[PDB]
């Protein structure tokens, strides 16, 4: 019954897409027009029940909504894992260049 | 292997036009890069923000695209964030902020073109070593 | 801790004073050839 | 840079700081001339 | 007021601001206006660890411990929203601040107990029908105790949760089951209970102070052993500001 | 038993230091 | 006079071990450091050297042996702060934060400096020439470099050398990772000093043993051919000089014994002086030669050298050392 | 260019030994 | 002449020891050597100016003398920006000309002037064992040093001031009008511990204390000079010291070694009289700057820096010092005693204030933090910037590193020289510096130790 939760999360869609509830913010660099404004809003307003709920962040302009709709296919939502979101690891997980 | 004009051919604008730098242009671009940018951009990475680098793909995914000479010169004139929403000339060297960043004071248009050409040519020479950090040292 | 502090200060002061006044007590004269 | 009227003396300035080291070397040269007596 | 040059090196920076004995008033709580706890300081004064009895039937009473991590224990600059419920009970919801301190205490015999003294995500409610903060107002609440090490921590053999090996590579041909508890690192999130007892109110400034007792769990070494139950007692200072 | 062995060897070394200093062969002029 | 009698006893050349005033300082500090070292090496609890609440066990009772045991340096949270016993609330806090290391190293440095002074003092009392203490200043400078000067430059006594064998190896490897000491010319001079010291030690011993004058038989040891305090020379320096001058060439051989022994004194002492200065100058982060990506071909491709392989090894040590202590990309100290 | 610096340093580094040589030639107090 | 081993007893490699009892030639040696020192000062200043790029920071250009002139308030403006390079030129040129004069005097007294000054004059001729004359010369030189300290005071108070890195609004050239003449404040620096958080006289952090201490030092040196001109050494002083030229040299060598170590620590730690605008950041400054920089970056990204937990359980950005102060987290917890003008506006009574950190970090502080992070005093011997594992792109080694390393080497070698000359002076005064007399060997007259 002892399982590494990070490996199991790598077995889910967290290992293929950007998890809005769990992924570190720097991964939002790998898609156009997300880092840092939209990425900060997404990480701040997490968790989300579904991916489309990211279109309900209060304060988004129409351009930001269009960018989010364009990048919606790269987004997944898994359950919040404590190990990835504790200690402020969504903003700084210790992985620099 | 030599520094052929095929290596020194880099996209000039976002339309698709290119430019063939001379060897002297590349050498002066490398020297000016060491003079003004290398203290934080040594090897194609960013010391004060390692999430961003100077790889051509990362510059291409920036808004506006920075994987060409004109985009890089525009960044050296009016630097922005990665999404382009916010101007960061007060914390990044530029022609606007030459008063607070005095190493940008005597940088001409040709100097900015040379630095941009060095930035766009170094990945073509070095591989993933450019912007890859200590893993590829 | 306070008693230990004063105790150590007293011991160190005693040994340092021994050193200083010993080297002031005609140390160059304590040689086997030219005591002067 | 130096003031412009001194510009042609720029190479000489470029070799001025190493003059003291030569002085040390000069001592040995002198001691070689007298045969290290 | 003292500046940094007067405070530094004295241990006063680890101590909550105290109130005078001539503060027994009542800060009026007006339900219409929003209230904010602008500062919430927690200075622990004693740590007790529940001794583990070899016999299960035993009483298992709390034993005092000796602090070995020096003046690094206080939580301070904690802010939050002090909302007024329909019951009339006040409720503090903690937004941010320095809400955690790693604390190691030494038991008799040399056993070191590390814990994350914390009030992370504290929700603390008062008694019903409170119209003013008095010396009888009492906050009782719950908070989250995250794992003492986070996911990037590596053990002496290089094993961790989000980084590192998953096996004892210095024993390449050892049976893995008996090492399982040391090979798989687990991130523990637990619950803690805190009781703040207001003993001094300055109504004009809005400043309350008193004692607190909290109960939580110690470090489990990323799931390598059982945590201890820790009771932390100390004093607290808080500033209530209208909006 | 390993700690006792290390401390025992160390103590024998210090005892040997004592005997080699204070109970040495006295050097004699010849 | 009591003070005069005490001065006569302290400076007496008839004591079995000479005391002197440098000794009246040396003996208590060295005794304190030795007793604290033995007690800590046997029975000290684990010490949080990195300041990150991950204590390192260094004593024999807590699972170490002779090789792996150490007196662990004081906490990085302490830094360069002075941490005596009376600054701790309790002895348990003092032992947790690495106070024994500070006590031992401060007493040892004071005692070893006074050991140098005591060497001068006894040389003066015996009518000798005084420069044995100058020779001892090289290992003393080395001890000061690794115990005091490197912590001062790095800003924490946690970066000082641990008082143990494996801790010393850890100090060496981390030092190579952060400073490239092998590529530093002062350390190369030190290696030349110690290699040459061993070489010239074996050379001088073998040449003197080779030229020993026959005063015994094959039954007895040759060492019985020498008597303590004899005026005559026990070996033939002319024969040894002839041998060594035929071995290399004549003018490479010392015929002056005083010049030869000055050379024997001077070579390792100067080499160790330079390596102690190397440790101090790398304590102020003036590191060894950096030749990474120095060789570049016509196109601009990096042509690796042996320095780049050294750089790969240094990168491995750098990314693995103090694996939990860094939060930021640059290991600035 | 660099030739100017080399000429200057050559003249200074010969000016030293020229003093020594002139003193030896005329049998000075050298 | 005493210019050979047979006449003097010293070989060529100890040939300057032939100058001990030759006052005129020894004076020539000293004056020529002083000319060498002034020559290096002037020529190095002109060399540094000739390659000086005034728009680039001084610490990036391998300069150690121009920062000294800039610290005196010459040629610089607000923020350390160079406004005029002519004062640097004047200092260099005047030193070069004065060095020519001193070299003329040294050469004259060394090879042409009288070999001994005792016949020509009784004022200038000296005997090493004449204690009164030695104290008289010491008094003259003490008066000269006191006048130099008062010259620094005069520059600070009446001739434009000094560069104050702690000046309000930013570092600027400021005239010190109110020097700290309080002996409790001034001599409280001498009683301060040399260890962490106290730092002894290296911890002086304001120019008022610097000017007041120099007023005290100048007055004390002048008073002691008059004292030694008017008095003779007392009996305890006469019995406690060796009175010979090599002994006085050894005393000065020990003093210079101590001063070299003090200067090493001063240039490594102090950023007041060695402003980071000119000399670059200190090691503590650079580590604190890195922590500050990434705090700013992650706070802009949305991190709650007060509650972020690092891998070990300590605060990733903010933690507590052993006495409770709110400090930067990570390894830079060792550098929590650092004080700098760019960091002080965020420090409250309990350390770094979370509210000011969230709301008051200005862009000039961010620029300063990034600049000091990327110009840490770390570099290779062949001037490659960064850690030992960095690649060859940045040509940078901090002036603080150069000065600290060079003066530690010099201070250690001068401690060695002090030991050498102190032992030799003792042996020569006692009469066995040339070896053991065979007929009167002391150990043969001693009882055995068994
Ligand atoms: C160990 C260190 C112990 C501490 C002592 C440190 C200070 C010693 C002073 C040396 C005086 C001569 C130095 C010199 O002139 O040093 C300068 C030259 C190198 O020249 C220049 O060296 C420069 C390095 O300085 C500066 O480079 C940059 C300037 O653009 C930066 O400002 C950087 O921080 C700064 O250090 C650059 O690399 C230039 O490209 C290069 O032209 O050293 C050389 O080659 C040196 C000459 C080689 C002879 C070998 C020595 C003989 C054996 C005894
Ligand atoms: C044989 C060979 C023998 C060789 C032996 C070498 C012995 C000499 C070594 C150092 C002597 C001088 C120490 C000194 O001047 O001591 C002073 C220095 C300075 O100490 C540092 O001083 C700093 C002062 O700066 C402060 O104030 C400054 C003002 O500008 C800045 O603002 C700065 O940021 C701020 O922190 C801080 O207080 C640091 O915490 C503190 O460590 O001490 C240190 O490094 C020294 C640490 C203790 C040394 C104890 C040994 C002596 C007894
Ligand atoms: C700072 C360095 C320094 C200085 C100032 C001196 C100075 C001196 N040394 Mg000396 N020495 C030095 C380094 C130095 N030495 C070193 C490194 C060694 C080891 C090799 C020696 C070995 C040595 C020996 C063995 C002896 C001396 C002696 C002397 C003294 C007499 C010199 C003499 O008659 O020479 C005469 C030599 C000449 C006339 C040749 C020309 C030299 C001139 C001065 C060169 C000037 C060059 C300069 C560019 C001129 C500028 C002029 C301009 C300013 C107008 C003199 C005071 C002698 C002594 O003790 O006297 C009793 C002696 O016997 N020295
Ligand atoms: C102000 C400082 C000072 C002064 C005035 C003296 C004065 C003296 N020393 Mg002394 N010494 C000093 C500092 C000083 N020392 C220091 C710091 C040390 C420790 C290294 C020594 C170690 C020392 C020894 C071991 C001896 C003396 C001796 C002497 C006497 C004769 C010196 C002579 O002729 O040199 C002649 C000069 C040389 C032979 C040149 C030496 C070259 C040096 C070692 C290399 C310099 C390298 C350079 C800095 C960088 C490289 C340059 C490049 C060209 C490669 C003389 C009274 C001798 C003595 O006791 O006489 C009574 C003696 O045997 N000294
Ligand atoms: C306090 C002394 C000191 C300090 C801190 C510096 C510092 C600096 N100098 Mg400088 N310099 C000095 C003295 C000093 N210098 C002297 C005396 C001269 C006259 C020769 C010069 C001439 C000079 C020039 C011409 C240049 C510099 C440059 C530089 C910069 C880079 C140096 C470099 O690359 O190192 C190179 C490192 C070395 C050469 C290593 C030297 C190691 C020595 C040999 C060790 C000696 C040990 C010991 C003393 C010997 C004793 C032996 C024992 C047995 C007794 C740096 C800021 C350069 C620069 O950037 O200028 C703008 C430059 O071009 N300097
Ligand atoms: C420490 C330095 C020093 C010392 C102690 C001496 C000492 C001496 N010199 Mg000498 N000299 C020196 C430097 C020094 N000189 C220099 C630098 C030069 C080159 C210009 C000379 C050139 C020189 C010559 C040509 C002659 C002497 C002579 C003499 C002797 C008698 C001088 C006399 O009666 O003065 C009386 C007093 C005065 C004339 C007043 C001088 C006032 C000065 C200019 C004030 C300067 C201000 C301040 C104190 C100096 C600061 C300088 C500093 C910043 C570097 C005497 C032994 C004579 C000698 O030996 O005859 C046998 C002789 O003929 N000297
Ligand atoms: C370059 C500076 C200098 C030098 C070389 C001398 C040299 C001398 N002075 Mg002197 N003096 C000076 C400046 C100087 N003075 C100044 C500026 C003043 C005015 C304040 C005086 C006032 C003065 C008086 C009033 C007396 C002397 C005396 C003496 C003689 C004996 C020195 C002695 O035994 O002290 C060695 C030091 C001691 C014996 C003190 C005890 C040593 C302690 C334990 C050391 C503690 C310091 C330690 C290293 C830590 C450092 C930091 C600490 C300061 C906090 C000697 C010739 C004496 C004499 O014979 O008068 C004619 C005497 O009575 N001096
Ligand atoms: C938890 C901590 C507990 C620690 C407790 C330690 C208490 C110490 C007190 C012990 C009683 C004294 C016994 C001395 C034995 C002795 O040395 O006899 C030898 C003689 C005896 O004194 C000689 O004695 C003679 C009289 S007689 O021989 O005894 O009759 C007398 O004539 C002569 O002047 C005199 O020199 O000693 C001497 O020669 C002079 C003193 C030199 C000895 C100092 C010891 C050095 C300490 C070590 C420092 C570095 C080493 C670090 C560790 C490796
Ligand atoms: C005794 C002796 C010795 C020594 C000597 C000496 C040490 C000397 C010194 C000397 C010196 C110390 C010198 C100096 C000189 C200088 C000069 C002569 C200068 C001049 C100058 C000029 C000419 C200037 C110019 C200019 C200007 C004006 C500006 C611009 C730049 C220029 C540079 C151009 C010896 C060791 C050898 C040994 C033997 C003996
Ligand atoms: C605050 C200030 C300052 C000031 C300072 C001062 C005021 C100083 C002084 C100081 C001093 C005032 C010092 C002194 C010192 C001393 C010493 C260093 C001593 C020595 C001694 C000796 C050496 C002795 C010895 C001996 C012995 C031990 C015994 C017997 C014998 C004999 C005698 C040998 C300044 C400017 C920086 C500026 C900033 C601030
Ligand atoms: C304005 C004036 C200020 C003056 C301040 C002076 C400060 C320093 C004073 C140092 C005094 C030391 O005094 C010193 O003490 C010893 C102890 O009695 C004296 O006595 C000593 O004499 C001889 C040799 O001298 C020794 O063998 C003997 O054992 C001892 O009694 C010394 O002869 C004396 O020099
Ligand atoms: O503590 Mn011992 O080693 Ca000198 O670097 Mn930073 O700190 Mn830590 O890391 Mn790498
Ligand atoms: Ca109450
Ligand atoms: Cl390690
Ligand atoms: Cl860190
Ligand atoms: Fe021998």
């Amino acid at each position: 019954e002892l399982v590494n939760v990070v490996d199991e999360k790598l077995g889910t869609a967290y290992g293929e897409k950007i998890d809005l509830n769990n992924t570190n913010i720097a991964a939002f660099i790998q898609y156009r027009g997300l880092y840092p404004t939209l990425a900060k809003l997404i990480v701040k307003n997490a968790p989300y029940e579904s991916v489309e709920d990211v279109l309900n962040i209060p304060g988004l302009t129409e351009r930001q909504k269009q960018i989010l709709r364009e990048n919606l296919e790269h987004f997944t939502v898994t359950e919040v894992e404590t190990a990835l979101v504790e200690g402020g690891d969504r903003y700084n997980n210790g992985l620099y260049k | 292997a030599e520094l052929t004009p095929e290596v020194l051919t880099v996209p000039l604008n976002s339309e698709g036009k290119t430019i063939t730098l001379t060897e002297k242009q590349y050498l002066e671009g490398k020297r000016l890069f060491q003079y003004a940018c290398a203290s934080c951009h040594v090897g194609g990475i960013t010391k004060t923000n390692p999430s961003l680098d100077l790889r051509t793909e990362t510059l291409a995914l920036a808004t506006p695209p920075r994987d060409n000479i004109e985009g890089l010169v525009d960044y050296m004139k009016n630097p922005t964030t990665y999404d382009g929403e916010q101007e960061i000339a007060e914390v990044h060297p530029s022609l606007r902020s030459a008063d607070i960043f005095p190493k940008m004071r005597n940088l001409t248009e040709k100097d900015l073109v040379a630095i941009a050409g060095h930035i766009l040519v170094e990945p073509k020479i070095l591989g993933d070593k450019w912007g890859g950090g200590k893993v590829y040292y | 801790m306070e008693t230990l502090k004063i105790t150590v200060y007293i011991v160190v002061t005693f040994f340092v004073l021994l050193f200083v006044f010993g080297f002031l007590s005609g140390d160059p004269a304590r040689n086997p050839k030219r005591k002067d | 840079k130096l003031p412009e009227a001194y510009a042609i003396f720029d190479p000489l300035v470029d070799v001025l700081p190493v003059i003291p080291v030569l002085f040390l070397a000069l001592a040995f040269v002198w001691q070689a001339a007298v045969g290290f007596r | 007021t003292l500046t940094y040059d007067d405070i530094v090196g004295t241990g006063l920076a680890n101590k909550c601001p105290t109130l005078d004995d001539t503060a027994r008033g009542a800060y009026p709580i007006d339900s219409s206006q929003t209230y904010r706890i602008a500062r919430l300081c927690l200075q622990p004064t004693t740590f007790l660890v529940k001794e583990e009895p070899k016999n299960k039937r035993q009483e298992a009473e709390f034993v005092p411990t000796k602090l070995v991590t020096r003046e690094t224990t206080s939580l301070d600059q904690i802010q939050g929203e002090l909302k007024v419920n329909s019951d009339g009970s006040l409720t503090f919801v903690e937004e941010d601040g320095i809400d955690f301190q790693p604390v190691t205490v030494q038991m008799a015999g040399g056993e070191r107990i590390p814990l994350l003294f914390t009030v992370k995500n504290l929700v603390a409610s008062t008694q019903p029908n409170v119209t003013s903060i008095t010396t009888s107002t009492d906050f009782k609440g719950e908070f989250n105790v995250p794992s003492y090490r986070t996911a990037n921590f590596l053990d002496p053999k290089g094993r961790g949760l989000a980084s590192g090996y998953d096996s004892a590579i210095a024993l390449p041909q050892a049976k893995e089951e008996e090492l399982a508890r040391a090979n798989v690192k687990r991130f523990s999130l637990t619950k803690g209970q805190i009781s703040l007892n207001v003993a001094k109110v300055d109504g004009r400034t809005g400043e309350i102070a008193g004692t607190f007792e909290s109960e939580q769990l110690s470090d489990d070494d990323m799931g390598a052993h059982e945590p201890h139950e820790v009771k932390i007692q100390g004093v607290f200072y808080a500033s209530i500001e209208p909006a | 038993m390993e700690t006792i062995t290390y401390v025992f060897i160390f103590a024998c070394i210090i005892a040997l230091f004592f005997f080699a200093i204070f109970f040495r062969e006295p050097p004699r002029i010849t | 006079n009591l003070w005069e009698r005490f001065c006569n006893w302290v400076t007496s050349t008839d004591n079995r071990l000479y005391v002197g005033w440098f000794g009246v300082i040396m003996i208590p500090t060295l005794l304190a450091a030795t007793i604290c070292f033995v007690i800590a090496f046997i029975a000290a609890p684990p010490v949080d050297i990195d300041g990150i609440r991950e204590p390192v066990s260094g004593s024999l009772l807590y699972g170490n042996n002779i090789i792996t045991g150490a007196v662990v340096p004081s906490s990085n949270a302490i830094g360069l702060h002075f941490y005596p016993i009376w600054e701790a609330a309790s002895l348990d806090e003092w032992l947790y934060n690495g106070g024994p290391y500070q006590l031992i190293i401060f007493h040892f440095l004071l005692g070893a400096s006074c050991y140098m002074g005591r060497q001068w003092e006894l040389s003066y009392r015996l009518g000798m020439r005084p420069w044995i203490c100058v020779a001892y200043s090289a290992p003393l400078a080395s001890a000061f470099a690794v115990f005091l000067i490197y912590p001062i430059g790095q800003g924490s006594f946690s970066d000082g050398m641990p008082l143990g064998i494996s801790g010393t190896f850890n100090f060496m490897i981390v030092f190579q990772a952060e400073h490239n000491i092998l590529m530093h010319p002062f350390h190369q001079l030190g290696v030349a000093g110690v290699f040459g010291g061993a070489l010239f030690c074996a050379m001088h011993g073998s040449l003197v043993t080779s030229s020993l004058i026959r005063e015994t038989t094959e039954t007895e040891s040759a060492n019985y051919g020498y008597k303590f305090g004899q005026e005559e020379e026990t070996y033939n320096i002319v024969a040894a000089h002839g041998y060594f001058g035929r071995l290399i060439f004549q003018y490479a051989s010392f015929n002056n014994s005083r010049s030869l022994h000055f050379f024997l004194a001077a070579w390792p002492v100067v080499g160790v002086w330079f390596t102690a200065l190397g440790i101090s100058t790398m304590a102020f982060n003036l590191n060894g030669f950096n030749f990474n990506h120095s060789v570049i071909d016509a196109k601009g491709n990096v042509i690796n050298t042996w320095a780049d392989i050294i750089n790969r090894a240094n990168l491995g040590m750098e990314v693995m050392h103090e694996r939990n202590a860094h939060n930021f990309p640059l290991d600035l100290a | 260019e660099v030739i100017a610096q080399l000429t200057m340093i050559a003249m200074i580094g010969i000016a030293g030994p020229m003093i020594i040589f002139l003193l030896a030639v005329r049998r000075g107090n050298l | 002449t005493n210019r050979d081993q047979e006449s003097s007893g010293f070989a060529w490699w100890a040939g300057n020891a032939r100058l001990i009892n030759l006052s005129g030639k020894l004076l020539g040696a000293h004056v020529a050597h002083a000319g060498l020192i002034v020559f290096w000062a002037g020529a190095m200043t002109l060399f540094e100016l000739a390659h000086f790029i005034p728009e680039k920071p001084m610490y990036e250009q391998g300069l150690i003398l121009i920062p000294h002139i800039a610290t005196l308030g010459w040629g610089v403006g607000p923020g350390g920006e160079v406004v005029d390079t002519f004062p640097f030129f004047v200092v260099g040129v005047v030193h070069l000309i004065s060095s020519a004069v001193l070299g003329f005097g040294g050469v004259y007294h060394a090879i042409r002037g009288p070999e001994t000054l005792e016949e020509y004059s009784s004022f200038f001729g000296y005997d090493w064992k004449d204690k009164n004359k030695m104290t008289t010369i010491l008094g003259f030189h003490l008066i000269v040093l006191g006048i130099g300290a008062l010259l620094l005071v005069a520059k600070a108070m009446f001739f434009g001031g000094l560069y104050d890195t702690w000046a309000p609004g930013g570092g600027d050239v400021r005239v010190i009008t109110n020097p700290t003449l309080d002996p409790r404040v001034i001599f409280g620096y001498l009683l301060k511990s040399p260890f962490g958080g106290e730092g002894w006289i290296v911890s002086v952090n304001n120019l008022e204390d610097v000017v007041g201490g120099h007023i005290w030092i100048g007055l004390i040196c002048i008073a002691g000079g008059i004292w030694h001109i008017l008095t003779t050494p007392f009996g305890w002083a006469r019995r406690a010291f060796i009175w010979s030229g090599e002994a006085y040299l050894s005393y000065s060598l020990g003093a210079l070694s101590m001063m070299g170590f003090i200067a090493t620590c001063f240039v490594w730690f102090n950023n007041t009289v060695y402003p980071s605008e000119f000399y670059g950041p200190t090691g503590p400054e650079a580590s604190q700057a890195q922590a500050m920089t990434f705090l700013i970056r992650d706070q802009k990204l949305g991190a709650n820096v007060g509650s972020a937990q690092g891998p070990t359980g300590l605060g990733k950005y903010l933690m507590r010092s052993p006495t409770g102060e709110i400090i930067f987290g990570g390894e830079t917890m060792r550098f929590w005693d650092f004080r700098g003008p760019w960091l002080e506006p965020l420090r409250g009574p309990n350390g770094l204030d979370l509210n000011k950190i969230k709301n008051d970090i200005q862009p000039w502080q961010e620029r300063r933090a990034a600049e000091y992070m990327t110009h840490a005093p770390l570099g290779s011997l062949n001037s490659v910037g960064g850690v030992a594992t960095e690649i060859n792109s940045v040509n940078f080694v901090s002036p603080r590193s150069w000065l600290a390393t060079s003066h530690f080497v010099l201070a250690f070698f001068f401690l060695v020289g002090h030991l050498w000359h102190a032992g030799r002076a003792r042996a020569a005064a006692a009469g066995f510096e040339k070896g053991i007399d065979r007929e009167s060997e002391p150990v043969l007259s001693m009882p055995s130790l068994d």
